[PDB]
Formats: C-alpha cells, structure tokens, sequence
C-alpha cells in the first residue's frame, strides 16, 4: 500500500499523471516502445537511457508513465508506479559506517514489499559505491530500475564492469531534428501560453529553434528551445522574433542588429566593415569579398567549408587583423576566430574546440612550420567537410605563410608557393591572396586608430587625451620598418603618450583635465 | 565476390571476409573503390575506418594501432 | 515588494529568509528539526504566496525535493562560483530548477553612490561628518 520512506524522497510520477499536470511526450514512440520491451526481459530487464544532456531522458520516463496511466502498455505493467529516485541525499553521512547502506536499504525493502514499482535514477553512473548493494537485489528481481547517463559516463563506469553489463540494457536516445524540435514546441505551445497568458506564433517557435541552434552550440535541442520561448515569454498582444532575438543577444553579448540582420545584407555591406577595420590592402579585402560571396550564393556544396584562403604578404602587416574583421562580420565576434596551435600535430609523435564553435574562422599560423600530417587534416577538412562528428561546413579556412646574390649586382611569390607546398594541396585552396608593404599614410592611420582606442579608453579616468594630427605625423618615423610595420608603432605609442606624459604631468606636475591636450611641439 | 562469398555463409570462419592490395598510379579510383565499398556496405562513407599510413613513418607509431606498453602513458 | 514596484502579477508574494539556526534552535531530539522542516514546507504549500530565500545554499536536494519536486517551494538564492561550480552544477536535479545569475562586480562610481548613499547612517552611529571626496 505505502512506502513511506521512499515517498519522501522520490518524485511520483505516475501520480503528477493521472493529475494531468505532466507535460505531453511527443514522437519519442519508438523510444518508449524500446522500454516497454526491455522491460518485459525475465533477466537482464533495467533499460539504461543513453543520451546528450537535455535531448528528453528524463521524457521518457515521463512518457512512460503517461502510457501506463493511459493504459497503453501491456497488462504485465497495468498498475506499476514510476518514481524518479533522486540520488542528491541519499548520500548523507560520507564518513560513518553503514549510514548509506541503512538508508539504501530501507528504501531496497520498501520497493520489495511493495512489488510494483518501476524505479527511475538519474545519472545512474554516480551510483559506481552502491553497487554491491544493488547487484543482489538486481539478481533477485525485487528492484527494477531506469537509468539514465550520457553515453561517455556509461563507457567509463558502467562498460567496465561486466556485472552492471550485465544487468542494464542500454537504449540509445538521440537528438531530436528541427523537424521533430518543431513538433515538441507545437505540443508545448498551449501549455506555456497558460502560463504567460500570451499568445506564441509559430515564427516565434521556428527562430527560437534556428537561433538556439545557430547560438547556444553547448547545449542540446529541445531544452535550448524550451529555454528560449519560456525566457523570451518572461521578458513580454503576442510574441514575435525581435524578443527572441533580444534574449540570444542576453546569451551570447552579440548585438542584436548583428543577429538580426539577413544573410544577404550582412555579405553586401562586408567590404566596407573589412576596410574601415583593417585599412588598405585593397586587392586583398576585394579579394575576399569576392570569394565569400561566390561561395555564400548557395549553388556549392553545403557540406564544404565556406572558404579556404591562403595569405602569402610580409609579416603581420595585416593578416590577423583582416582574419579577426572577417570572423567579426561573417559571424558576429572576434571571440569567433579559432587560432591552431600546431603543437597538437607533434604531440603525436581542435578538433572538440571546432565542436564548441562551428561557426567560426578556422586560422592556422605560419603552416609551414606545421608537422606535414596537418595537410592530411586540411585535405579531410577541405574534401568531406567532416573529422571524429564535428562539421566544418560554417568554418572559415585560413592558411597563413610568409614565403643572397652571390654577384656585382609581384609574381616570384605566385612561383615559389607552388613548389614549397604540395602542389596536390595547392589545387584545392580556394583562392591565394597577396598582401603588400602598407604605404606610411596607411600606417598613421593605423596610429590615428591606436590613439584614439587609447583617448577613449584613458578617458575612462576622466583624462580626456587630446592629440595633434601632425604629432602622430611626425612618429610615423618610429617603426618604419622593411620587415614589418603593424608591429613597432606599438613601441612609440606609450613612449610618446604614456612615457611623455608621465615625465610631463603624472609627477612634478599633476594630471588635469586641460594640458592633457597634447599640442605639437614642433618635433613630437 | 568476396563480398558475396561472405554473406553466402561460404567464408572461412576463422580468416576475416577478405584483404585486399589495390596497387597502382595516382588518382585512379582505388581509394574512392573503397569508399564505394563502405557506401554499399552501410549507406555512409563514414562508416569506413580510415587509417592514414604516412603518418606511421616511425617505427613506434605502431603503438596508435594496438596501444601502449604496460607502464607507459596512455 | 514592499515598495509595490515588482510586477502587478505577483504583488501577493511574501518574502522570507530561512535560517538553518533558528529551526535548530531549541530542537530537542532528533527528527524534531526534519519534521519542523517537513510542517513548515507543508505550511508552505498550503500558502502558496510564499517566496523563500535562503543564503548560502550550498550548505543545502531531496530533504527540500518534496517542495522542489514540482517547484512548490518557490526559491532564492546566493552563494560564490566555487561554492557553485563544485555542487549546484553537480546535481541534475538541480540544474533542472536553479537558473544562475551572475550579479556584476560593480563600477568605483556605483560603490561611491551607495556609499554615499548609506554613509549617513554611519555618519549616525560615529556621530561623524563623512567627506564625498574622501569616500571617492
Ligand atoms: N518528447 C518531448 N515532449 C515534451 N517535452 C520534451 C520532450 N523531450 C524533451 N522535452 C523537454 O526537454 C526538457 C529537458 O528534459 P530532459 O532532456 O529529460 O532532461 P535531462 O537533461 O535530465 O534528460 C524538459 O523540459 C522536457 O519537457
Ligand atoms: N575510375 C574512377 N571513377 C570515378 N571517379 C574517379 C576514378 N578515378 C578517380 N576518380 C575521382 O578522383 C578522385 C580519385 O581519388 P583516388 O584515385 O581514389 O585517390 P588515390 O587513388 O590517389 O588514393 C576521387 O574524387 C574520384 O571521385
């Protein structure tokens, strides 16, 4: 009749169904079908739920109990309660002896007087402690069990050890597709709309199912879905895609006219948020521009990556600066560029970093210097789209290199590229792209950048910097250099600011608001 | 007909379904003849098991293959 | 709450903080604190307007599941992330129910705001003028 230990720390499901406060379980039939036959086993009957977090193992269960009080399952569970165990105290008393064994077996013994209870134990792999208790009971079939565990946890604990093999069965529950994401939302619309009392269009449900798929990568389809449409519902008459749109702009810090825009607006006005951020190298940035718009008009294969360039000019001059422009606009951050470190090519002698991040700009510094097998991943990446899953189709490829006359004494580059690469892997870069040496008007433009991200961000003290334009001028003298130019200003920076003005006013004078006005001198 | 020679319940028991050396010029088919075979075989070409051999140049790769000795890392 | 500025849709909500001393304070046996517990979750349910808050949570799932098995007790609370990292994050039956949220480590000019704001009842309990300037 009772169990009144295993009552005050179990969830009866069963009973929040027949209370019709359960949510529906939707097209997990075969899934719950999987159960029911798993459990009519005379031996090995305790079905394991192998999943993602949040893809609905805990659905399931619940869909299971609807079934039983809807008397969808066989006569053999016609009357048999589910009750979700919840492990978080039944460990109590981590130093005494026997404490959690006194406890597990109460409940043990109350579940076997009352021979008709279908057992549901979260993260079941927590339990591998308990198992020699569990075992015997398990052997005698007084205790029936549904775990639940991700698929990595169950091949770490419960694979080990042939004696839980052989007594859990698993079944394997999968991510759902849009299409069946879609279908939940649906169910669920009526449901939540009881709640917030708000009507839901089913746009809202499609962008709320696109946009945590394209934005949230860490977490799983539905739950991401379910999340969006109750948090957006919070923040609201009916809802509409600018307030989910707002709730993944709270997520991921992107701006919301970022997220928001189309795919075709964002590739049009490109080049001029390339230019404004990188300055110069014309022919490269219209280079690019060119090439990602080819590729973006849809008629490549969507499995292959969208680009794969190779950057071939002087130094840094502006390859990473045009790399981090390029993962700003295409996907919305810088956070978005995914520098390789080649270390992991040697080491043998990424890939869960691209499964973080998909959409993303994939950089490779200096390939070159590379362990030849790298080019084995790049033609992989490069020809099916795919490693071990993890997809590269969104990703951005870029392979960075920086490729004496014994005498009296624009297109080498375009020669010597084909011969100290592996021509076999030059036929499949998408485009080659050739940076020059920056003109020096270029280059204090550059500097008019640098003082103003330093006047903006020192003005957060209440200094209002002000600069002279023929002050920078005259430092554009200060890192000229034939190797390298994006680099040395840098060192002129803090001595002509910084430096200057801590000789100038940080000691002997004091700082204020008025002589911080850096006025030319004539020299600097 | 190794193939068919395998599900005719016909192969030999202990020896696997068949080894096979495709010897030849480059770009002729004779990885893409495996692909097509992994296709066949499990309607995917990820289903293959693909190991790359130029990346065995050493000796002491071979332990990627079957693991490490007992003590060693890994 | 008491100001009326939350939502029109919750103004019924009562607030109140639950310290793990006082319920011990005075227990005589054991088992009297878990059924005080257990009476006063029930007195909970039959509420239905109460909102608990309970400070360091951490030293907090099943004993409290009864009324966090549908969400009955509708609950608020504080901790650090190590003391979050280590065990809220660890329980799914948890991550089914907690939501975090990050509160900002604020500006110097929010900090001498307030300060300047609660200063005058420091200024009360030294009897003391307190400088703006010398706070900032
Ligand atoms: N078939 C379904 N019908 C309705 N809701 C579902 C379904 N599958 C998953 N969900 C929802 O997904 C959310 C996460 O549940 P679940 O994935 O079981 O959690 P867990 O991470 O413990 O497995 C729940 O709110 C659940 O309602
Ligand atoms: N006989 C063929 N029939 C069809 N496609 C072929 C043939 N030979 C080469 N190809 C094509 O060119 C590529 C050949 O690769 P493959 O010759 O298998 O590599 P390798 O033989 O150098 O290991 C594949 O993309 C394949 O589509």
């Amino acid at each position: 009749n009772n169990t009144p230990t295993l009552d005050s720390l179990a969830r009866d499901l069963t009973v929040i169904a027949k209370d019709g406060t359960l949510d529906p379980v939707i097209g997990r039939d075969k899934e719950i079908t999987r159960v029911i036959e798993v459990l009519s086993r005379r031996t090995k009957n305790n079905p394991v739920l192998i999943g993602e977090p949040g893809v609905g193992k805990t659905a399931i269960a619940e869909g299971l109990a609807q079934a039983i009080v809807n008397n969808e399952v066989p006569e053999t569970l016609k009357d048999k309660r589910v009750m979700s165990l919840d492990m978080g105290t039944v460990v109590a008393g981590t130093k005494y002896r026997g404490e959690f064994e006194e406890r597990l077996k109460k409940v043990m013994e109350e579940i076997q007087q009352a021979g008709n209870v279908i057992l549901f134990i979260d993260e079941l792999h927590t339990l591998v402690d308990a198992s020699n208790i569990l075992k015997p009971a398990l052997a005698r079939g007084e205790l029936q069990c549904i775990g639940a565990t991700t698929l990595d946890e169950y091949r770490k604990n419960i694979e080990k050890d042939a004696a839980l093999e052989r007594r859990f069965q698993p079944v394997q529950v999968d991510e759902p597709s849009v299409v069946d994401t879609v279908a939940i939302l649906k169910g669920l619309r009526d449901r939540y709309e009881a709640h917030h009392r708000i009507n839901i269009s089913d746009e809202a449900i499609e962008a709320a199912v696109k946009l945590s798929n394209r934005y949230v990568s860490d977490r799983f389809l539905p739950d991401k879905a379910i999340d969006l449409i109750d948090e957006a519902s919070s923040k609201v008459t009916s809802l509409s895609e600018e307030d989910i749109a707002e709730v993944i702009a709270g997520w991921t810090g992107i701006p919301l006219t970022k997220i928001n825009e189309t795919e075709s607006e964002k590739l049009l006005s490109l080049e001029d948020t390339l230019h404004e951020r990188v300055i110069g190298q014309k022919d490269a940035v219209n280079s690019i521009s060119k090439a990602v718009r080819r590729a973006r008009a849809g008629l490549k294969d969507p499995k292959r990556p969208i680009g794969s360039f190779i950057f071939l000019g002087p130094t840094g001059v502006g390859k990473t600066e045009l790399a981090r422009a390029l993962a700003e606009s295409m996907f919305g951050d810088d956070d978005a560029m995914i520098r390789v470190d080649m270390s992991e090519f040697m080491e043998k002698h990424l890939t869960e970093k691209v499964r973080r991040k998909p959409y993303s700009v994939i950089l490779f510094d200096e390939i070159e210097k590379a362990h030849p097998d790298v080019f084995n991943i790049l033609l992989q990446v490069l020809d099916d789209g795919h490693l071990t899953t993890v997809d590269f189709r969104n990703t951005i490829i870029i392979m960075t290199s920086n490729v004496r006359f014994a005498g009296f004494g624009r297109k080498t580059m375009l020669k010597e590229l084909k011969n100290s690469f592996r021509p076999e892997f030059l036929n499949r870069v998408d485009d080659i792209i050739v940076f020059h040496k920056l003109t020096k008007e270029e280059l204090k433009e550059i500097v008019t950048m640098m003082v103003n991200k330093l006047t903006n961000r020192l003005s957060e003290q209440n200094i209002n910097i002000i600069v002279t334009d023929k002050a920078k001028d005259k430092i554009a003298e200060e890192g000229y250099d034939p190797e390298y130019g994006a680099r040395p200003l840098i060192r002129a920076i803090q001595k002509t600011i910084e430096d200057n003005l801590s000789e100038l006013i940080l000691d002997g004078n004091q700082i204020e608001g008025k002589k911080v006005t850096v006025d030319h001198d004539g020299k600097e | 007909k190794a193939v068919r020679r395998a599900r005719a319940g016909l192969k030999d028991p202990k020896r696997p379904i068949g080894s096979f050396i495709f010897l030849g010029p480059t770009g002729v088919g004779k990885t893409e003849l495996a692909r097509a075979l992994a296709e066949s075989m499990f309607g995917d070409d990820d289903a293959m098991i693909r190991v790359d051999m130029s990346e065995f140049m050493e000796k002491h790769a071979v332990s990627r293959l079957v693991g490490a000795p007992p003590g060693y890392v890994g």
